[PDB]
């Protein structure tokens, strides 16, 4: 960034080799910004040894043929095969650097072991690319902790979960649900699950969130293990099942619609067997369902998954949250009965959500009603939730005609 | 006391080095005995009685192509 | 942990590290039908340890999830796991 | 360029020329008309070699990287016949690249084509 | 005022890591006990004191959900 320079403070102990008592600060500077500039020419042309001579080191030999261009006397004693020592010396009050250079009897370097002779240059040729790719010759490149038993049984089991054959799936979904030891691997099959319902927001797979929720849904049915401690984190992995609006790779085609009627049935399980008043799972899974489904600008797929669970949970429920807001059909079919936009995906959701809707609606008007049901289509909104009511009412007769 | 008393104790913990034999012990052959039927299930299998999959399943034997290296060496290291 | 738990999916990833709304409404009473809750000797367990989970009792779940997949407050992580001990009757 | 340049060569037409700097970088010149008409920018380190093929075919370029890459010599030339002073360039160095050939620990001192359009190279091998 | 503290009488108005500390005191927890095993009614007096303290102890929350299980599940066992 600027113009680096070597330190004043070291040309006072420079003149103090010479003799000169006292030098003066302004000398001083003007000392250092010439010693520095002629370090920088040095270092210069002798990098331009290094690159001409095509060596990539800057060797001790490039600086004295730099000194050599420039003139000035060499610097004798820097070929021997040396290194970077330097010596420390407290003292009281001056603190320096110093060699430390050592002795050597002379006898001792005429009896030494002679290294051995050089080479003189010679040639070698051999193919680098025969019409492509390089040959393999050897002138060439190459090219709290689980036992080992858990250890083995978490690979092998989440490995048999990713997709390879359904099979396996299927024998390790068993085995989950059904051994008695599988706590101390509790953690990391929570961790697993929840991690993997993140990782769709990288790549928007359906399969592999299908297998994480049966994963969940064996997790669930084992006796043995207990997953109260470890709820607080396979609510939200299921919860992002759920509410979720891009489930899918191609939007049209994927039926996300089923992992989200499935992640509702393991949601209203898993606020069925976890859900105390120390908790409140269900009453806080329950208010994130309702204002996801009255906040308005929520997606036809949130609103789908929204429904789904709220519609799961129960019939006091849908007595209670839904049927308020059945108003809010008569905005669904402002964008399914009439408009020129039609071949946008608004009309696949939207009846989807619409059939749930009257699906699970028709139970709930054949609770609250009359056993007649003239007109109550017409009292309803569309005239189509009155005429499911009425299936409905139908299919109950038929289930007590059955008893 | 229950006017203003407070006893901010901690959990007693399980120093009984019998019952922490028991609990390894068991949870290691349990979860020796959910992997050994997993990889016999999910894989080519033997049995010492005729049509015996369910009670007893074994590992089929597989020929190593270099047995030494699966044998001499260690695992754990 | 590029080596602990969900490293699949971190392999995967390539990573380099290592009025209707009111509280009434969802109240249990008004969601639960008492005379099916009751056993009338037909054929609990339910929160025994003194503290419940601390991580779901306080714990902001709700926040974690994403309602809109388009628009995230935090982006892919790497979310190492905290290996942090919970539970109870653990051998170590 | 943004370093000292150590390799040189012409296109055997004449029309072109191409250098090659500390930088690791390749720059096609057009002589005619003092325009920079492209820029290859795969090197790492000071491109000390450059050699046009014989006819004008490929462009090969060694350096310090201990690589021999061939880059085209047809896919950057086509402006072959503006009174403005630009080209416009992108940056399309993988439909000019060719070959990567990494050597042995040996940079490329020297490349050469014979009078078939066969490369030769010098080596220097230094461990 | 009890050395700074005011008491809720009726005169007044309102990897190794260390083990959870209950939020219920061991006083709440001895008091919970006393209370429920003199509602079982092995004692008359017992149980009438009992009854008036489940009545008028203003802080008988955050130990309700105890009291709530405690009659759920007994009544059910009970039958």
């Amino acid at each position: 960034l600027s113009n680096t320079v070597l330190p004043s403070e070291s040309m006072k102990v420079v003149a103090e080799s010479m003799g000169i008592a006292q030098i003066q600060e302004e000398t001083c500077q003007l000392l250092t910004d010439e010693v520095s500039y002629r370090i920088k020419e040095i270092a210069q042309d002798a990098l331009k040894f290094m690159h001409m001579g095509k060596r990539q080191k800057l060797t001790t030999s490039d600086i004295d043929y730099a000194l050599k261009l420039k003139n000035v006397e060499p610097l004798y004693g820097f070929h021997a095969q040396e290194f970077i020592p330097f010596r420390f010396a407290s003292g009281g009050g001056r603190e320096l650097y110093f060699y430390e250079e050592k002795e050597v009897d002379l006898s001792d370097i005429i009896n030494t072991p002679l290294p051995r002779v050089p080479l003189d240059v010679c040639l070698k040729a051999h193919w680098l690319s025969i019409e492509g790719c390089q040959p393999a010759i050897p002138e060439n490149p190459p090219p709290h902790e689980l036992s080992v038993e858990q250890q083995l049984y978490y690979k092998e089991i989440t490995e048999a979960c990713v997709g390879s054959c359904e099979a396996k799936r299927a024998e390790a979904l068993q085995s989950i649900a059904t051994d008695p030891g599988l706590y101390q691997m509790l953690p990391r099959f929570s961790t697993f699950i929840s991690e993997g319902v993140r990782v769709n927001v990288v790549q928007n797979n359906l399969a592999l969130l299908i297998y994480l929720m049966r994963m969940v849904k064996a997790l669930m049915d084992n006796p043995t293990l207990y997953l109260e401690k470890y709820v607080h984190e396979l609510i939200p992995a299921v919860m992002t099942c759920i509410v979720s609006r891009q489930l899918c790779l191609r939007p049209d085609v994927d039926n996300h619609w089923a992992l989200r009627d499935f992640a509702a049935r393991l949601v209203a399980q898993i606020c069925k067997h976890f859900s105390t008043t120390t908790n409140n799972i269900q009453s806080r899974i329950t208010k994130t369902f309702t204002k996801s489904w009255v906040d308005e600008k929520t997606p036809w797929t949130t609103r789908y998954g929204s429904i789904a669970g709220l519609a799961e949970l129960g019939h006091d429920v849908i007595k209670t949250l839904i049927l308020p807001r059945l108003q809010q059909e008569g905005e669904r079919i402002r964008s399914v009965l009439d408009g020129p936009v039609l071949s946008n995906i608004d009309r696949i959701g939207a009846d989807h959500v619409q059939s749930l809707l009257l699906k699970h609606c028709a139970p709930v008007l054949a609770k609250l009603r009359p056993p007649p049901d003239n007109q109550d289509a017409y009292r309803a909104e569309f005239g189509s939730l009155g005429p499911l009511l009425c299936s409905q009412v139908v299919k109950a007769r038929a289930q007590a005609a059955l008893q | 006391p229950h006017t203003y008393i407070k006893t901010p104790t901690y959990r007693e913990p399980v120093s009984d080095y019998q019952v922490l034999r028991e609990k390894a012990a068991s949870q290691r052959r349990d979860v020796e005995r959910a992997l050994t039927r997993f990889m016999a299930k999910t894989g080519e299998t033997q049995s010492l009685f005729k049509d015996d999959v369910s009670t007893f399943p074994l590992i089929a034997a597989r020929p190593f192509t270099i047995p030494y290296l699966t044998a001499l060496l260690p695992s754990e290291l | 942990w590029r080596y602990g738990p969900a490293r699949l999916w971190y392999d995967m990833l390539g990573v380099p590290e290592d009025d209707l709304l009111a509280d009434e409404n969802f109240l249990m009473v008004t969601q639960l039908h008492w005379e099916d809750d009751i056993i009338w000797d037909g054929e609990p367990w339910y929160s025994i340890f003194p503290i419940d989970n601390e991580d779901l009792v306080y714990g902001r779940w709700e926040d974690n999830i994403i309602w809109d997949a388009q628009a995230m407050p935090r982006l892919l992580e790497p979310p190492v796991l905290t290996l942090d001990p919970n539970d109870e009757n653990l051998i170590l | 360029h943004k370093g000292p340049i150590h390799s040189l060569t012409f296109s055997p037409n004449g029309r072109f020329l191409a250098t090659g700097a500390t930088d690791g970088r390749v720059l096609l010149w057009d002589i005619g008309h003092g325009l920079m008409v492209g820029e290859l920018k795969g090197h790492t380190d000071t491109v000390c070699s450059l050699r046009f093929s014989r006819d004008g075919e490929i462009l090969a370029s060694g350096s310090m990287d201990n690589t021999v890459r061939l880059w085209d010599a047809i896919k950057a030339f086509e402006d072959l016949e503006t009174a403005t002073g630009h080209i416009n360039l992108p940056e399309n160095s993988q439909e000019l690249l060719l070959g990567t050939y990494m050597t042995k620990s040996t940079p490329v001192v020297h490349l050469h084509f014979t009078r078939r359009n066969l490369v030769l190279a010098a080596g220097a091998y230094s461990p | 005022s009890i050395e700074g503290c005011q008491p809720a009488i009726p005169e007044n108005p309102p990897r190794l890591k260390p083990r959870s500390i209950h939020e219920l005191s061991v006083e709440q927890q001895l008091y919970y006990k006393e209370i429920t095993e003199a509602c079982v009614g092995s004692c008359e007096a017992k149980r009438a004191e009992a009854l008036q303290s489940i009545a008028t102890d203003p802080g008988l929350y955050q130990m309700l959900p105890r009291f709530s299980t405690f009659i759920s599940e007994g009544v059910r066992v009970n039958v």
